[PDB]
This record gives C-alpha cells, structure tokens and sequence, in this order.
C-alpha cells in the first residue's frame, strides 16, 4: 500500500491539470 | 496538509486550486 | 506530441523521488 | 526553466535537486 | 475524433466534457 | 514518439477526472 | 488508499491495450 | 461493475475484453 | 520529446501485464 | 533492442512475450 | 487495493531512473 | 524479493541499485 511517495506522483498530475499553465508547490511532508 | 488530504479520498477540483500557484 | 501539460506530470514523479520526503515547486510556465 | 530543460533530454539527478525545496 | 484532438496540444476542460458520459 | 496507444492512456486519466463519478466512452480509432 | 478515482486511470491503460485499436466504455460509477 | 471488479485483484485479459467496444 | 528514459517506464507496464505473474528483463541501452 | 523497437510504434502482444522471463 | 500487478508498474519507473542508462531485471513473483 | 520489499514502504535509492543490471 506504499502511498504518498507513490500517491503524490499522481496527485500532482491533476494539480497542474487544474492549474493549466499556472504552477503549484508540492510538499509531501506534514 | 495536501498529501494526507487528497490521497485519502481525492480532493475536490476547487480544493486543489488552493494549492495552485 | 502533447508535451509539457503531459510531460511535466512525470517530471514531478522523479522530482519528489529524488527529494524523498522534501518538497519542490513546479511551475510549467516559462 | 525546468519543463523545457528536463522534458527535452531528461535532466540529471543533481540538476533536479536545484528545484528541490 | 478525440485522440488526434487531445493528443496534439491537449484539449480544454470543457472540450473533454463533450466526451463525458 | 509512440503516441495514441501510449498517449490515450493518460488522456483518459484527465477525462474521468473532469467527469468525476460520471463515465465516458474512449475510442482510439478514427 | 484513494482508489477508483486514482485506480481506474490505470485500469483503462490496460483496457485499450488489450483492445489495441478498438475502443471501450469506462464508467467508474456502480 | 468494472472498477470494483478489476481494482480489487486485477481482472483477467479475457475479462477486460467483455468491456471492449 | 524525452523518450526512452520516459517511454520505457510505460513499456514495462505492458510488459509484465502480458507476462502476468512472470517477470522480464528490461535493458534501456542499445 | 526493445526500447527503440516498442517506443517507435508500439510492439505487438506476441513481440513483448519474447522479452518475458 | 490491487497492488503488485499495478504497483510494480511504477516501481520499475524509479528503478531504471536510478540506473539511468543501465538496465535491470524485474520479476514480480516471490 | 523486490515487489513486497519496495511496494510496502518504498525502498531506498541504494536498495534499488542492488536490482540494477
């Protein structure tokens, strides 16, 4: 169930998809 | 923050914008 | 050949993989 | 910047660290 | 149709809805 | 540059992401 | 463990891979 | 239907054809 | 058009999908 | 070998078996 | 939670990423 | 072996090299 290190890789795909050309900051660390 | 929030049950399209730059 | 909007989604996968727990800022906009 | 730099011929492991937070 | 249309320069969010069920 | 057979796999990811719970028909054949 | 909305994105990759040029209908909604 | 069927233990190659168009 | 280093990552997905439980050797180096 | 062969126009299902273990 | 058959596809992405041009043997079978 | 080892909590960069060719 390795998540986060493997899940975040796909959360970002939708992140910049919603932002389109804009950018975003991704920090996988509580 | 964002991982534990969107990697639990997927966030909403508007929720993702909050992290947009 | 749709790149960037489709290429960046995988560049980030290696980005936080190299950072591990650290985070990073991804801005797909020259 | 980073897209046109790593989506052209892949960046190096050290080059990616420059963008790390 | 859809592949040659969105795999050339990415379609728009509204353009994808046209294919939604 | 193998596209379509490799590109469509990711076009669908954004397709049902925009649809959310809805579904969609994907036909990679002109 | 976000599945479905994140799992289906990869089920479709194998779907049209088995279909090849054919297409398929994906409805992630019971 | 298909998600809960293939996202539980992966479906078989023949099982996926049933959903093919 | 960064391929190979980015393309192979998905060729392997279909490789072990066709092999199922079997394994395979992937060498991205002519 | 395999990359330049399958990353050019996708290999066939039988062609991939040749690389299977 | 379909893992292995779906998880390995991404473990290999990081595998040859760390190897770079080198190759590796992936056997998803204990 | 490798799947149950890296698909449980992710392996380390050095641990992956052991499987490199």
């Amino acid at each position: 169930f390795v998540n986060q290190h493997l899940c975040g890789s796909h959360l970002v795909e939708a992140l910049y998809l919603v932002c389109g050309e804009r950018g975003f900051f991704y920090t996988p660390k509580t | 923050g964002i991982v534990e929030q969107c990697c639990t049950s997927i966030c909403s399209l508007y929720q993702l914008e909050n992290y947009c730059n």
